[PDB]
């Protein structure tokens, strides 16, 4: 019916420990703020 | 440790919590990488 809740946090997935890669990865935008509302939507869908 | 600080060992500079996990680092080895290939562990070279 559903799958284990889980929390991917998109800045330290993207960036391990690395402060020139959150510099630039904040010039995407909300593409981090879209990584986790997609993974995190998953969870919420399977819980719909 | 248990505390959220910038290390610098032997040029592996980064930001984390320092924690004592069963690594054990032989004398001739460096610092341990983790499943993405990134720093994640570290010895003084000041002392062992």
């Amino acid at each position: 019916v559903s799958m284990t809740k889980t929390s991917v946090d998109c800045t330290m997935y993207i960036c391990g420990d690395s402060t020139e890669c959150s510099n630039l990865l904040l010039q995407y935008g909300s593409f981090c703020t879209q990584l986790n509302r997609a993974l995190t939507g998953i969870a919420v869908e399977q819980d719909k | 440790k248990n505390k959220c600080v910038n290390f610098n060992f032997n040029g592996l500079t980064g930001t984390g919590v320092l924690t004592e996990s069963n690594k054990k680092f032989l004398p001739f080895q460096q610092f341990g990488r983790d499943i993405a290939d990134t720093t994640d562990a570290v010895r003084d070279p000041q002392t062992l």
